[PDB]
């Protein structure tokens, strides 16, 4: 591929079910949406 | 499919479930135009002879 976005954040485990092309949330509406044409990974790891 | 009215599958699914079932319906009205043009080059081929 050409090019990588990493975007760094923190989402607690209630809005993390909800990173994925089409859904609805606190972050997933008003903050960071993730469209029905993309394409990519979800990495995440427990910070606690 | 679960609902045949096109306005109502945009209303209810989610948009990546949404374009499975509005799918099935424009295949099932595809066969049936191909079901009907079919005929009636059939039925112009009689009125021919």
């Amino acid at each position: 591929f050409t090019n990588v976005y990493a975007d760094s954040f923190v989402i607690r485990g209630d809005e993390v079910r909800q990173i994925a092309p089409g859904q609805t949330g606190n972050i997933a509406d008003y903050n960071y949406k993730l469209p029905d044409d993309f394409t990519g990974c979800v990495i995440a790891w427990n910070s606690n | 499919a679960i609902s045949s009215v096109l306005n109502d599958i945009f209303s209810r699914l989610d948009p990546p479930e949404a374009e499975v079932q509005i799918d099935r319906l424009i295949t099932g009205r595809l066969q049936s135009l191909q079901t009907y043009v079919t005929q009636q080059l059939i039925r112009a081929a009689e009125i021919r002879a």
